[PDB]
């Protein structure tokens, strides 16, 4: 019964890194 | 029967003052 | 479900770059590759809500906190990213915790890896509050969320913390100076990167993980 599922919307804990996995490279760079 | 941590190390974190 | 199957090779594609003997270090050379395997599962409707293997928790905490060094290791100290890896640090640790319940002592590790990932989980903590405490003005929504959350719920420790978040910069800068001299990153650096280690070994010796620890798991 998830709204971000009914939404079409990124979310969850693939989504959750690989936004962090983005800031961590960013940095690092 | 010490692997990982070293006998006698010390893995207590003082707390702030 | 087709892309079900997708997602679970790509899982399977991200094993072979993320599991190391050692510790995990993105390589210029593989980060198109291990992105684009991120992306899609990132924003495959069908992982939405599988639970992310131990494997790649264990990826990103070594690639987070730069393990694969040992000098100022380049860690982003950003409440919302550090928070997410201390609740991967400790999905990492419920699943060693269940792996030891069902040439290697089970008693001794389990609580080897207990003692080393409270000392890291308090260093992670403390140097979080470090940096919350090292800027001006201080977030102070943010540092009392982050304090509730991860904070050892202590009475005498967070009424000190949040003190000392009132004191002017000059003297959080005091005492954070002091405080970091007596307790540098280097000794939680090492400690993570031995709890890292010792999970990665006892889940490979008493349950059925590969870890790559094979040479490890012979000189016993
Ligand atoms: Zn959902």
């Amino acid at each position: 019964a998830c709204e971000m599922c009914r939404l079409g919307l990124p979310h969850g804990s693939f989504f959750e890194l690989l936004r962090d996995w983005k800031k961590i490279e960013e940095f690092r760079n | 029967d010490n692997i990982f941590v070293k006998p006698g190390e010390d893995l207590e974190i003082p707390l702030l003052s | 479900s087709n892309e079900k199957i997708r997602s679970q090779s790509v899982l399977n594609t991200l094993e072979t770059f993320f599991i190391k003997e050692n510790h995990y270090d993105m390589q210029r050379e593989e980060s198109s590759i291990v992105n684009a395997c991120l992306r899609y599962l990132g924003y495959s409707k069908s992982m939405c809500h599988e639970k992310m293997p131990i494997f790649m928790d264990i990826a990103f905490i070594e690639y987070c906190f730069n393990l694969s060094l040992d000098p100022s290791q380049q860690i982003l100290w950003e409440y919302s990213l550090i928070s997410n890896a201390l609740e991967r640090l400790e999905n990492i640790e419920l699943e060693r915790q269940n792996c030891m319940r069902e040439l290697l002592n089970k008693e001794t590790l389990n609580n080897e890896a207990l003692k080393l990932y409270s000392c890291a989980k308090a260093g992670i903590c403390r140097w979080m509050a470090f940096h919350f405490l090292e800027q001006e003005p201080i977030d102070h929504i943010n540092f009392t969320k982050f304090l509730q959350d991860w904070g050892s719920h202590n009475e005498k420790e967070m009424e000190a913390l949040q003190r000392l978040s009132k004191h002017k910069i000059r003297k959080r800068l005091i005492y954070v100076s002091q405080h970091k001299k007596k307790m540098p990153w280097s000794k939680f650096n090492s400690v993570l990167s031995r709890y890292i280690q010792c999970t990665k070994l006892q889940l490979e010796v008493f349950c059925d993980y590969d870890f790559k620890q094979r040479e490890i798991v012979k000189m016993l």
